[PDB]
């Protein structure tokens, strides 16, 4: 389960 | 106490949504980094990502 996507960058 | 700082968007029917500011009931953590998180609010489950909260 990777961690969530960062946002917009 | 726990803050969500990034809000959590998941794609499953299974781990909980959350916005930038809403606080929540950190229940296991320094173990896994998807922590299970619970809201007092309505009094319901949420499964929270470490990555997306931090300690305030």
């Amino acid at each position: 389960r990777a961690l969530p996507p960062l946002p917009r960058y | 106490t726990f803050v969500a700082l990034y809000d959590y968007e998941s794609r499953t029917e299974t781990d909980l949504s959350f916005k930038k500011g809403e606080r929540l009931q950190i229940v296991n953590n320094t173990e896994g980094d998807w922590w299970l998180a619970h809201s007092l609010t309505t009094g319901q489950t949420g499964y929270i990502p470490s990555n997306y909260v931090a300690p305030s």
